[PDB]
């Protein structure tokens, strides 16, 4: 196979970023398969000359150990060649299926050589304990798993493996994003299922083997602003309420609190009830009902990145926002059901994979967390093959209490 | 003189369009010229050099110096012009071993590899960016030409390919030698097995064959080290280390100097002596400063010190490591943000020990820092033991539960145990979740003028009751916690608060028991003192009520 020519982002180096620390269970995984990865030739050894590095982790996905690379620099620094040169069309139907599964094709870059002289860049470096040992220094000699160049590169070939399976299933939609397919189908649920066993027995001619089975995308509904119902209004109540109205009339057009306001004026006890008068009885309906529909105006921008925020409600609940702009928000919702860290690591990964779905884009998350404790436990219990982009924020006060 | 490697080299390229350097060599003295002549020519006949012509255009400066004292003569080479041209190479090491981190050994082999850099070939293709010129005796002939063809001292890429040939030398018989660690620092190698000393001395000998079968030479049976090795402030016993000896200085007048090198002391003395303490002495330095100048010291420093001295008077050593048993981490509250801690394996017998004083933001509490000691403590382990350890912490079950439940950060601690070493970590107060019945309501606020600095905070309440103080120098935010904390001195012991400051709010839901703003301290006291305390918020200029009558009471003469 003759080799793409991958050319950096002018006046960008290659990645030089530090190995986090791992464990020894983790280290002799790597080892492991590393090993076996020279054997085959997917991988070499590298000596000092080569100044780059991307961090490796080892996870579970099954009891299997899997390595993962984080080439979200490398990525970053090659987004010309993967996003302008060799871009993969985002399909609208996707998120219109009933049913959309996910199939693992990463196996299938292991057969593409990797243009030589961009293998020093896929740099990476299994540590030792205690700094026993230099530490074990690898390239790849094939497109590897985790950077978005190798699916842009493989996309010819995909398209040849799908294209009996597209041409006899016209109605179904294929994505590929990272190391994955996305499958959408109307079906029948077993019928979709014996269309995906059809679609593995394709791939296998060429090479190749928070969440439930399956997606599904046409189930997903936004989660409104929701105001509370009750017999008895206490002063506290219509302040809590309208503290809701107020904020939430910066993304909804038409949120009126004049009539509300006027029950409190006075210097009233919090206890001390407020019977609601008829024109604040039906101005709290008016908003109730603009609350239920969606929002005017706000329209995705491909040229934008995506932002995520995430809120700890407790009782193992999380609601979540994605935005490009502030209170322009695309699309809300809330998951639920261990420790924090785990269900912090389950809703960004449910989040990112209907981001995917839904934009063929991973989110920038804002995440509610000590940046220490996230790159300590993430891990543990990630099982994606890709990993978005991320930092650490403060969440407070009420923007927790103005969901759910 | 000594072998050179016959090990591959390493390719080095110049930075992508850049050419080598071509510093121009200075007129030295008759006396450098000659000593560079001697030198060069030996090194000449060793390999270590070779002479070239004037086709080559590149240069590096070169000197030679003898101290007073002596008679011999060194050259030195500048290769700063190089150095900028020469590419980046990878990093040597992520960090150095940790004593604590070995496992004990029966027998125990130092071996420092002879002119390290000297043994090992220089890129053919590379060399002729390292050239130089012995100049002629008042520079009016051509000097004498030389370029390296082992791996220069003071050259960016000397350590990164030292350390990858010793790498790959070292392979083969790892390989067949899997019992036998061998730590790699520098020129040094650290050889330990659990062979009787017959066997080992054997094994060792075996290795220097084959390290010499390399170009590499290593001192014998004879010149070979013995325990205790002193090593980077370290001493490591047969089975047992702990830090070199620290000498605490008296003096009558403490400089600057003086005090930060006995912090640092005290820092190194840390990782094994538990308790030892740095705040108070850390305080003097935060200043203008100045190495000589004297700093007195205050009582709380004198004291502090006083107690390292009692704790440093007796030596006290770690053990080492036992991988087929689990780490034990202790933690104690020390007073004033400080923590300490403990690890080891069999109680009491510590492997290392430690400390934690860091101030995260503003204001915190004490279950925070906690969290914070154990997330350090637990990076540290993995680094220096490749696992976590189990915890044992001065705080309840109950305490942590009610905190993490409630708290709007995601945290976790692993596997632990309550201990009961006071003082214990709680929290010292909690705000309600609904408003209090028979409770006097405050409607707070605070305003500040940008251009003069002068604000008034205030309350009114809902029996009737009005103040508004006056405060000079001041911002908007200062004046929003004095209106809570006015409220708070004229309330009983139970009060109804209401602000619509999301920043004071935000401060005080996170229940801090110590803050860097005294405002913020004189809150907490207040907030221990009360029965129940309910805190809410309401969005500002919107004409609630209770709100727009304190917002219009403290506006008078600072905002429209
Ligand atoms: N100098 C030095 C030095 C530095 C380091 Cl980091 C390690 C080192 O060797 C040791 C190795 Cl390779 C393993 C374990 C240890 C700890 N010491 C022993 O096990 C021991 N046994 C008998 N005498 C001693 Cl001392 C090493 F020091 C020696
Ligand atoms: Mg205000």
């Amino acid at each position: 196979i003759e080799t793409v020519p991958v050319k950096l982002k002018p006046g960008m180096d290659g990645p030089k970023v530090k190995q986090w620390p791992l464990t020894e269970e983790k280290i002799k995984a790597l080892v492991e398969i590393c090993t076996e990865m020279e054997k085959e030739g997917k991988i070499s050894k590298i000596g000092p000359e080569n100044p780059y590095n991307t961090p490796v982790f080892a996870i579970k996905k099954s009891t299997k150990w899997r390595k993962l690379v984080d080439f979200r620099e490398l990525n970053k620094r090659t987004q010309d060649f993967w996003e302008v040169q060799l871009g993969i069309p985002h399909p609208a139907g996707l998120k219109k299926k009933k049913s959309v599964t996910v199939l693992d094709v990463g196996d299938a870059y292991f057969s593409v050589p990797l243009d030589e002289d961009f293998r020093k860049y896929t740099a990476f470096t299994i540590p030792s304990i205690n700094n026993e040992t230099p530490g074990i220094r690898y390239q790849y000699n094939v497109l590897p798993q985790g950077w978005k160049g190798s699916p842009a590169i493989f996309q010819s070939s995909m398209t040849k493996i799908l294209e009996p399976f597209r041409k006899q299933n016209p109605d179904i939609v294929i994505y590929q994003y990272m190391d994955d397919l996305y499958v959408g189908s109307d079906l029948e649920i077993g019928q979709h299922r014996t269309k995906i066993e059809e679609l593995r027995q394709h791939l296998l001619r060429w090479g190749l083997t928070w969440m439930g089975y399956e997606l599904h995308p046409d189930k997903w509904t936004v989660q409104p602003i929701v105001l509370p119902e009750k017999d008895s209004w206490t002063v506290n109540d219509i302040q809590k309420l309208v503290g809701k109205l107020n904020w939430a009339s910066q993304i909804y057009p038409g949120i009126k609190v004049r009539q509300l306001c006027k029950l409190l004026r006075g210097t009233k006890a919090l206890t001390e009830v407020i019977p609601l008068t008829e024109e604040a009885e039906l101005e709290l309906a008016e908003n109730r009902e603009i609350l239920k529909e969606p929002v005017h105006g706000v329209y995705y921008d491909p040229s934008k990145d995506l932002i995520a925020e995430i809120q700890k409600q407790g009782q193992g609940q999380w609601t979540y926002q994605i935005y490009q702009e502030p209170f322009k928000n695309l699309k809300t919702g809330k998951y639920a059901r261990t420790n924090d860290v785990k269900q912090l690591t389950e809703a960004v990964q449910k989040i990112t994979t209907e981001s995917i779905v839904i934009w063929g884009k991973t989110p920038k998350f804002k995440l509610p967390i000590q940046k220490e404790t996230w790159e300590t436990w993430w891990t543990e219990y990630w099982q994606a093959t890709w990993i978005p982009e991320w930092e650490f924020v403060n969440t407070p006060p009420l923007v927790k209490l103005w969901y759910q | 003189n000594s072998p050179i490697s016959p090990i591959e080299t390493v390719p080095v390229k110049l930075k992508p369009g850049m050419d080598g350097p071509k510093v121009k060599q200075w007129p030295l003295t008759e006396e450098k010229i000659k000593a560079l002549v001697e030198i060069c020519t030996e090194m000449e006949k060793e390999g270590k050099i070779s002479k070239i012509g004037p086709e080559n255009p590149y240069n590096t400066p070169v000197f030679a110096i003898k101290k007073k004292d002596s008679t011999k003569w060194r050259k030195l080479v500048d290769f700063r012009e190089l150095n900028k041209r020469t590419q980046d190479f990878w990093e040597v090491q992520l960090g150095i071993p940790h004593p604590a981190g070995l496992k004990k050994k029966k027998s125990v082999t130092v071996l420092d590899v002879g002119d390290a850099y000297f043994s090992v070939p220089l890129d053919e293709d590379f060399r002729k960016y390292t050239a130089f010129t012995i100049p002629s005796i008042n520079n009016e002939t051509p000097g004498i030409r030389y370029q390296y063809n082992v791996l220069p001292q003071g050259w960016k890429g000397s350590p990164a390919i030292f350390q990858s040939s010793m790498t790959k030398i070292l392979e083969p018989f790892r390989k067949q030698n899997p019992d036998i660690v061998i730590y790699q620092y520098m020129d040094d190698l650290y050889v330990g097995s659990d062979l009787e000393i017959g066997q080992h001395r054997t094994k060792i000998e075996e290795l220097r064959q084959h390290l010499l079968r390399w170009g590499l030479t290593t001192p014998d049976k004879k010149h070979q080290k013995e325990p205790p090795f002193l090593w980077m402030g370290y001493e490591l016993h047969p089975d047992k280390w702990t830090v070199q000896p620290i000498v605490l200085p008296e003096k009558d007048s403490w400089t600057v100097n003086d005090i930060q090198k006995l912090v640092g002391k005290l820092n190194w003395a840390s990782q094994i002596y538990p308790g030892i303490k740095v705040r108070q002495l850390c305080k003097l330095l935060r200043g203008t400063k100045a190495l000589t100048e004297v700093i007195p010291l205050t009582e709380e420093a004198e004291l502090e010190l006083a107690e390292n001295r009692e704790i440093l008077k007796e030596p006290v050593h770690g053990v080492y490591y036992d991988p087929s048993k689990d780490l034990i981490a202790e933690i104690q509250k020390q007073g004033q943000g400080q923590w300490t801690y403990q690890i080891y394996q069999e109680p009491f017998k510590n492997l290392k020990t430690g400390k934690y004083a860091r101030m995260r933001g503003a204001h915190t509490n004490d279950v925070k820092q906690l969290t914070e000691a154990v997330q350090k403590i637990t990076t540290e382990s993995i680094v220096i033991w490749g696992k976590t350890p189990k915890f044992k912490l001065p705080i309840q079950k109950e305490t942590w539960e009610t905190w993490w439940t409630e708290y709007w950060q995601a945290t976790w601690i692993p596997e632990w145990e309550f201990v009961n070493t006071p003082p214990l970590v709680k929290l010292w107060y909690q705000l309600e979740k609904e408003p209090i019945v028979g409770a006097e309501t405050f409607y707070v606020d605070g305003a500040a003028n940008r251009e003069t600095k002068l604000g008034k905070a205030g309350y009114v309440t809902n029996r009737g009751r009005q103040k508004v103080v006056t405060l000079t120098d001041t911002t908007n935010q200062k004046t929003e916690l004095q209106a809570i904390y006015l409220a708070l001195q004229d309330s009983g012991l139970e009060v109804n608060i209401v602000t619509d400051s999301q920043y004071a709010l935000g401060i005080i839901q996170a229940q801090p028991d110590q803050s860097e703003s005294e405002l913020v301290n004189q809150i907490i006291e207040q907030l221990i003192k009360k029965e129940k305390v309910y805190l809410a918020w309401v969005p500002a200029h919107k004409g609630i009520g209770g709100n727009e009558q304190v917002d219009k009471l403290v506006s008078a003469g600072i905002r429209k």
